[PDB]
């Protein structure tokens, strides 16, 4: 292989690896914030569904 | 938390229907036909307000 092919092949390798490293660091930061704040799609632990509630008039009025 | 508002003792006075359950039982069918309008207005208030203090009138 000529030196230009290897040289520019190296740049393509470096770009991919560098981009993956940045994404890996963001994921650790995103995961830290989602877990601490619970304001994202991850670490979304279930709560009771409100469509299970009966809204019709009950046998007695105070409720 | 706040203080539970309550109507005064004289805001609750009224002439009570002092008859026994068998008297009401015997009159119930005509009573339901004759006093429907105020009765249903009161029951509408209770199920809407969900508060006995709000339907005293």
């Amino acid at each position: 292989d000529g030196p230009e092919k290897n040289y520019e092949r190296t740049m393509a390798i470096l770009q991919i690896e560098a981009e993956k490293a940045e994404l890996r660091l963001k994921e650790l930061e995103v995961r830290r914030l989602m877990r601490a704040r619970g304001d994202g799609p991850w670490f979304h632990y279930p709560t009771i569904d409100k469509e299970l509630i009966d809204h019709s008039p009950k046998a007695t009025p105070d409720n | 938390p706040g203080i539970v508002e309550l109507p005064s003792l004289e805001d609750l006075k009224v002439q009570e229907v002092k008859v026994s359950s068998s008297v009401l039982k015997a009159a119930a069918h005509h009573y339901g036909a004759q006093c429907d309008k105020p009765n249903k207005e009161f029951m509408l208030c209770r199920w809407e307000e969900k508060d006995p203090r709000r339907c005293l009138e």
